[PDB]
């Protein structure tokens, strides 16, 4: 009875919101938790 | 109906082979994931709440009204699994929605 | 010139504002593009255009002839407005380090700082 | 085919005319485009 599970957070953190908001390239990863997120190294990052 | 809709958008993306939303992330920025689905007349239940029960003085939460607004549907299904900052465009057409 | 829409993000608060229509500024800024000079567009235009006058007359050697005419200068027509398009509409579209509001303002030559006035929902309410 | 064609020949005049990363990156890109 698990096939809908709810997301408690956001792939982002607060503190990473509006960078992740304003850099189109940015991508999450996977991350520790296992689970997808973005990381502040990939955000405007030249890579 | 948002239940429906829930079950629904979990199942059509079971359907595409995508049981974690977030692995779109990994291809597509967050504003690029749209939400373009509606309803002819939404959340009716929530109508009969304010516009019959609240009438009679019946326990009705203080925010029904939220809860019959046809693009509620669309803001619960990105609350609760999406999270994407997309286009949202909500139709009303009724049989043709 | 723009117009865009855009929801926030998880949460429980159906009637919490946010952020999410922040994103028409997204710009990479790890690195002055071409792109961003007008100048540079109009001459792949005038190029452009040469060549689509230089693929014209030669189907009109290759081609009932009114409705070939016809034809061959629809298909001209047709692709001098996808280099038009290509060069002064949507120049920006493909280019992450050009946001769509500035590649809006772009298009008519205009800055950043020639957008004067900003109309707020303003609905008078503290989160708003 | 055609377009194509011609579309190489402009790639590769403008590789010509051809910071440099970047550069590539651009004309390559419009190349694309076109």
């Amino acid at each position: 009875n698990k096939l809908f599970v709810s997301k408690e957070h956001a792939p982002y953190t607060d503190e990473l919101e509006e960078d992740v908001y304003l850099d189109p390239l940015a991508r999450v990863s996977k991350d520790k938790s296992g689970s997808l997120t973005f990381n502040s190294k990939n955000i405007q990052s030249k890579d | 109906i948002t239940l429906f809709v829930l079950v629904s958008v979990v199942e059509a993306f079971i359907a595409s082979g995508i049981t974690d939303p977030y692995e779109m992330y990994k291809y597509v920025h967050v504003s690029e994931v749209g939400n373009c689905s509606g309803s002819g007349m939404g959340g009716v239940s929530a109508l009969r709440g304010m516009f019959k029960d609240r009438f009679k003085d019946e326990p009705v939460q203080n925010d029904i009204l939220q809860e019959s607004f046809i693009n509620t549907m669309s803001a619960w299904v990105n609350m609760l699994l999406i999270s994407s900052s997309g286009p949202i465009k909500t139709p009303v057409g009724a049989c043709a929605t | 010139a723009m117009a865009a829409t855009a929801t926030d993000k998880i949460g429980r608060s159906v009637p919490a504002p946010g952020k999410g229509i922040l994103t028409t500024a997204r710009e990479h800024h790890s690195s002055a593009s071409p792109n961003l000079n007008m100048k540079y567009r109009k001459r792949q235009l005038v190029t452009r255009e040469a060549q689509i006058k230089d693929w014209v007359e030669n189907e009109l050697e290759a081609l009932f002839l009114l409705e070939r005419t016809r034809e061959i200068h629809n298909e001209a027509e047709s692709q001098l407005r996808a280099a038009q398009q290509q060069w002064g509409n949507d120049f920006y579209k493909r280019d992450p380090r050009i946001a769509p509001l500035r590649g809006a303002l772009a298009t008519y030559g205009l800055t950043i700082d020639d957008l004067g006035v900003a109309s707020f929902h303003g609905t008078s309410t503290k989160a708003n």
